[PDB]
RNA sequence: UUGGGCUCUGUGGGUGCUUGGCCGCUGGCCAGACCUACUUCAAAGCCACCGGGGGUACCUACCGGUUG
């Protein structure tokens, strides 16, 4: 502990002690008056210990390292299971004058149909940074005589869209050339179509599915190829009351019919049957059903997870891979049942990557839970009770799985940000 | 000029520019701040609030560029002469100009900071330090350091004596490097290079409160802290980011309040001119840092109009409080807790003006003939979207017009975490206020 | 309530001038 | 106490000396003539037992211990300098084991917010809050057994707590530094569970360094996948091993490439890493040649995506083959 | 608007017009320090707040005396 550098100037130096009053009372005897520098640094030295003696840091490791490390502190993503870095962002300035019937995502751009049981669809370009109305109007369609109950947009690529309601026929709007079509026809089954109610379109937008006014023990539909729009086929099952709800599966091959007392059917279309029957787990009677996923069981369509919402109003998940036993479980095991809500559930979703499940029910105020896949639990921080959801009525996923779309029964759809 | 209104006082401040402060302790119960307007300097109390106790009159002609306050006076160097400002120093005691500095008339620069101890005062400017005789205020030498490069040879960071060293000063260059120079022979005794040389330049450095231990930050990031005549390093932390460099650090001298016990000392307080955020490290075993103030101004942005920063750190004489200068006309001095163990400390003292200018401007009618009166209250609107209740009376009195817990609103969020500001969740600004007290009944 | 901190005061803390750096 | 008036002057450490007793009536006796003023402001939660005598369960001071941080800073204290005089002892590091855990997880569960910055943040403190004692009992060397609790809360602190890969690999790094052998399987566990929770493919350097020091490293990886999907954790090691140009992890590396551990991406990406090594590289040519040839002559899945994904990088097994036999 | 309310407590400001903390101050200090000197002449009187009627042995006071 040498000393490195050295001055002569304190040696030259001194100071007279008992002339300084400051310095009068660092002395050792009652002689020391004139003192040379480098004693007189001294007794400053020991005159600032005796003001304040000296600290112990004054007398590597890992994570001591990084502790040190100040870097380590400074100021979409997949998502953890119990939280979600979600942000209600801007709201759809037009209102609809009755309830929201239906939302529908386009799988390219961020646009999106809103649609009333007033007859009347909106399309807006998703843009919360416009100038002076954020989240634009395009487009504000009105149909005469008929009140939109559901929509669809048709291709991958979601070039048209189809909408249907409780008048006996559809049509399709071409939105290159602007062009309709209302069909009036399904080839023998006019009889046996009084409406033109539920519709489910293949995800290759390819086929379309519609469901049947003839209940009577068990539900049937008929297979439309689209892009001619005729009868290629038709599904019937066994129930009680008619179909519930129905889905294709992830290639658009196969499909899904859920009816009443939770009776779920596989039919693939190249051997044109019902791949087989099993019992949503106990529930009474079903009232919506989805279908989604990757990395399933390809020859059941690749498709993960199966969502069940039954009249009681509980939520039945299960995964198509434990399905297999081309062999069925007639009674297949709950992969995650859900008892979080209490009316009947009102509408559920998939997310587009596979990992989100939205639920909600429309009798009570707000009735909305989100899933996390494929842990299946819910996101026990959203939404509050003072999240301005409304009894709601129809819930969309983006395409890229970053915004939700929910609408309530008033007229009212409202906008959030999923961050990861 | 005009033939009506002759100037009197700017208001609406108390620390806007880049200035830092300077802080004395008055005998064992109260402390002197000293800030610079940027045309004058007040200095406030601590004990007593934070009212004003003294303004700086006459006004310089020109903006303030260091200062530096002493048992009585006031010295206050002034004016960047590379454009047009004829520079100056002059000395106040009391709020008023008793003396001014004799400059030489062989500096072309602005005067950066002032530093004063035994009979000398010495005062760097760029690459240059000039030294007076405080006992007679008269010019003595002047002190050129060398290097071989045209950036090398920048004083940047500053200089300071060591509490136990007779008439030794110590510099940062441009470089890395610490000069000592004996001031009463004005010749350079040592230099100390930094070691891992990746770091550029000193851009701070302050004695603890050990003996003869210098600390440095470098704007290369490392904060060292070592022997200054063994030239023995006692540690390294890095703690600087590259393009973040820090500004300036501080020890506690109170004497606890470290090592999570409350049973241990040695903290040290740094911050960045990049945030608005403070640092807090216990320095016995690691050095470990235990605690993050954020957000204790409004960070300097160059997308927003607003303005911000942390002009200094300041641990005063053995006690739990800390001042900090932002840029934000901003003061907000910080309180360490006893009975609990805190990372952070929490307020206890606050003055503010805006981050913005002012948009609209308007007074407050009389107490229809009392004396809250004509000219007590004008209220401000400024383009920090905000509303202030200025005081012509005492400045002290003046006060924010709040629109609620939206400080706690924020830290609930993440405004004073890392989404909007804190701007953007104060209402927008103001067009046009008026005010009628004919029902204002407090 | 326990928990809070006392009515903030002035500590006594002697200093060390550094005017006697001459 | 009726001499030296220690439950006046000692509280503190007397009440903490006896807490992990919460279940005695020795405890509870102590409760009774404690004077209430003199409890420290972090103890003062036995209140209501004060009021009414009858010992505290677990779950009360475990939830002072969520909300209330200083009731484990003291603990912590306590019971790292009894590990630190070297008289720790089983009853207490398995309370302190219990009250780490269940208190850092309490932290966790309310530490949630769903707010990005503020996760982060929170996250941040309760890192400036658990370091010390954490890093203590991580390389706490003379004492196994708080080691293994250091083990259990960094263990729940990664699988839980969605951390930032740098922090965890930290974690990594300070176990590494300071395991055992009566302590290396389950450190092993952690390394799992750490790597398991890595978002990151890599490790960084003196883990592989010390997992090659490791002595039982297949055995013991088929035992804990056995009931713990050690697949992050070997894969991680494989690239550090490719990136190292060492040729002594090359018997590791061919057993690992053997044990069917990794999945049939990582054998292929793993392969095509060793190949582009061997392409990088300027004897050890020998034996990158000899390792080549035993695992492109290896027999299950593992040589049949070997050989896939030869066929896949569309390289010449037999080039290389005669290149090295010639 | 990715939880919120009542209720209580704690801190700071201001509830009056912005000139220092201390001292043995035309000066000094805040790390203080020095500590016990020097000496020509006691004082002018007055005022001075007790609840009412009533008694006065003893005490106090006033006045007027008396021995020494």
């Amino acid at each position: 502990d040498a000393p490195a550098w050295e001055d002569s100037d304190d040696e030259r130096l001194t100071i007279s002690l008992a002339g300084a009053t400051r310095l009068r009372k660092l002395r050792i005897s009652e002689s020391e008056d004139l003192v040379s520098g480098i004693e007189y640094a001294r007794r400053l030295r020991q005159q600032y210990l005796r003001l304040y003696p000296q600290p112990d840091w004054a007398k590597p490791l890992p994570l001591d390292s990084f502790l040190r490390d100040a870097n380590s502190f400074k100021v979409r993503r997949k998502l953890r299971p119990e939280t979600i870095d979600i942000q209600r962002t801007r709201d759809i300035p037009d209102t609809h004058k009755a309830a929201i019937s239906s939302l529908a995502f386009h799988p390219r751009y961020p646009i999106l149909l809103s649609s009333s049981t007033s007859s009347i669809m909106y399309l807006h370009k998703l843009d919360a940074s416009a100038y002076p109305t954020p989240n634009p109007l395009l487009t504000s369609v009105h149909v005469k005589r008929t009140d939109l109950r559901r929509a669809a947009f048709v291709g991958p690529d979601g070039g048209e869209i189809i909408f249907a309601g409780r008048r006996r026929y559809f049509h399709c709007w071409n939105l290159s050339s602007g062009l309709v079509k209302k069909v009036s026809k399904i080839q023998g089954h006019q009889k046996e179509q009084r409406t033109m109610e539920r519709f489910r379109v293949s995800p290759c937008g390819r086929y379309m599915a519609l469901v049947a006014s003839d209940k009577k023990g068990g539900g049937m539909l008929n297979i439309i190829n689209v892009g001619t729009m005729q009868w290629i086929a038709q599904a019937r099952i066994d129930g009680r009351h008619g179909v519930a709800d129905f889905a294709w599966w992830s290639d658009g091959n196969g499909l899904t019919i859920a009816g009443r007392d939770g009776q779920v059917t596989e039919w693939s279309m190249i051997t044109r049957r019902t791949v087989g029957i099993w019992r949503d787990e106990g529930s009474i009677g079903g009232t919506v059903m989805a279908l989604g996923g990757r990395n399933g069981p390809a020859e059941l369509g690749g498709d993960r997870w199966v969502a069940i919402g039954s009249n009681s109003g509980i939520l039945n998940v299960y995964d198509r891979n434990d399905l297999i036993e081309i062999r069925i479980k007639k009674y297949p095991t709950p992969t995650r049942v859900f008892e979080q809500l209490t009316t009947s559930i009102s509408v559920v979703a998939f997310s587009p990557d596979g990992q989100l499940l939205a639920f909600g029910s429309q009798h009570k105020k707000d009735a909305l839970r989100l899933v996390h896949l494929p842990s299946c639990t819910v996101y026990r921080n959203w939404p509050t009770e003072q999240t301005p959801l409304g009894r709601v009525t129809a819930i969309a996923f983006s395409s890229k799985s970053d915004v939700l779309a929910v609408g309530n029964d008033v007229g009212r759809v409202r906008l959030w940000e999923i961050r990861g | 000029g005009s033939a009506i209104f002759a100037p009197y006082r700017t208001i609406g401040l108390i620390s806007p520019t880049g200035v830092p402060f300077t802080s004395i302790p008055l005998g064992k119960t109260t402390f002197q701040i000293t800030t610079s307007v940027g045309r004058a300097l007040q200095t406030y109390d601590l004990k007593r609030g934070l009212n004003l106790v003294f303004v700086t009159r006459p006004q310089t002609p020109s903006d303030i560029t260091a200062t530096h306050a002493w048992k009585e006076r006031v010295y206050a160097a002034f004016g960047d002469p590379r454009n047009g400002e004829p520079q100056g120093l002059w000395v106040f005691q009391r709020g008023k100009k008793v003396a001014e500095l004799p400059l030489p008339s062989d500096l072309d620069q602005p005067i950066k900071q002032i530093l004063i101890f035994g009979g000398w005062i010495v005062a760097c400017a760029l690459t240059r330090i000039e030294v007076w005789k405080a006992a007679t205020l008269e010019h003595y030498t002047t002190i050129f350091p060398a290097a071989s490069k045209k950036g090398d040879n920048e004083l940047t960071g500053g200089a300071i004596n060591m509490p136990t060293f007779l008439n030794k000063i110590f510099v940062g260059r441009k470089d890395g490097w610490v000069e000592i120079w004996n001031v009463s022979t004005g010749k350079l005794i040592y230099t100390l290079l930094p070691p891992s040389p990746d770091c550029g330049a000193v851009t701070c450095l302050q004695p603890t409160p050990a003996l003869s231990l210098l600390a440095i930050a470098y704007s290369g990031g490392p904060l060292v802290i070592q022997n200054v005549l063994t030239d023995k390093t006692v540690l390294l932390l890095e703690a600087g980011t590259d393009d973040a460099p820090v500004t300036s650090i501080s020890f506690r001298t109170d004497g606890l309040g470290a090592g999570q016990d409350g049973r241990k000392d040695g903290v040290m307080a740094t911050a960045t001119s990049v945030s608005g955020d403070v640092t807090f490290w216990d320095l016995n075993k690691g050095g470990r840092i235990m605690g993050v103030l954020r957000s204790a101004h409004n960070p300097p942005s160059r997308h927003n109009i607003v303005r911000g920063g942390i002009s200094k750190i300041e641990f005063l004489a053995g006690q739990p409080v800390i001042v900090t200068s932002g840029l934000d006309n901003s003061l907000k001095t910080w309180i360490f807790d006893e009975s609990p163990f805190s990372p952070v400390p929490r307020i206890l003292h606050q003055r503010s003006g805006h981050a913005a200018p002012v948009r609209c401007l308007h007074f407050l009618p009389s107490d229809f003939d009392g004396a809250e009166g004509g000219n007590k209250w004008l209220l401000s609107g400024g383009k920090d979207r905000s509303l202030w209740g200025w005081s012509l009376r005492r400045d002290g009195q003046s006060a924010e017009l709040s629109q609620g817990a939206i400080r706690k609103k924020a830290r609930k969020m993440g405004l004073l975490a890392g989404t909007t500001t804190l701007e953007d969740l104060k209402a927008p600004e103001i067009t046009c206020i008026a005010s009628s007290l004919n029902r204002d009944g407090g | 309530p326990v928990g809070m901190p006392a009515k903030w005061d002035v500590k006594e803390a002697r200093k060390y001038n550094i005017e006697a750096d001459g | 106490i009726r001499r030296f008036r220690i439950h006046e002057f000692n509280t503190g450490t007397l009440l903490a000396t006896f807490l992990p007793y919460h279940t005695i009536p020795a405890f509870v006796t102590l409760l009774s003539i404690l004077p209430v003023q003199r409890i420290p402001i972090e103890y003062r939660f036995l209140d209501p037992y004060i009021k009414s005598l009858t010992p505290p369960p677990r779950a009360a001071i475990v939830q002072q211990a969520t909300n209330r941080p200083d009731l484990l800073s003291a603990i912590s204290r306590y019971t790292l300098d009894s590990c630190r005089a070297k008289q720790e002892y089983p009853g207490l590091i398995s309370f302190w084991g219990g009250i780490m855990a269940e208190a850092v997880n309490g932290m966790i569960d309310k530490m949630r917010s769903g707010r990005r910055a503020i996760q982060l943040e929170n996250d941040h403190l309760l890192l400036q809050q658990i370091g010390p004692v954490l890093s203590e009992a991580m390389v706490m060397k003379d004492v196994p057994g708080i080691q293994i609790a250091s083990y259990m809360v960094v263990a729940i602190l990664a699988a839980k707590g969605s951390l930032n890969d740098n922090i965890l690999t930290a974690f990594m790094e300070q176990l590494v530094h300071g395991w055992t052998v009566d302590t290396l399987r389950p450190g092993l566990v952690c390394l799992t569970m750490l790597a398991q929770h890595r978002s990151a493919k890599q490790l960084s350097g003196r883990v592989a360094k010390a997992v090659i020091k490791v002595p039982d490293l297949v055995s013991s990886l088929r035992d804990i996948s056995k009931e713990h999907q050690v697949d992050k954790l070997a894969n991680g090691l494989v690239l550090a091993f490719v990136d190292r140009g060492d040729i002594r992890t090359l018997p590791v590396i061919n057993s690992l490439l053997l044990s069917e551990l990794l999945q049939e991406k990582q054998a292929k990406v793993a392969y095509k890493a060793l190949l582009l090594a061997a392409h990088k590289i300027d004897n050890i040519r020998k034996q990158v040649g000899s390792a080549l040839v035993r695992l492109s002559q290896a027999e299950g899945d593992v040589g049949d995506a070997i050989r896939t994904a030869i066929q896949e990088v569309d390289f010449n097994i037999e080039e290389l083959e005669l290149k090295l036999g010639a």
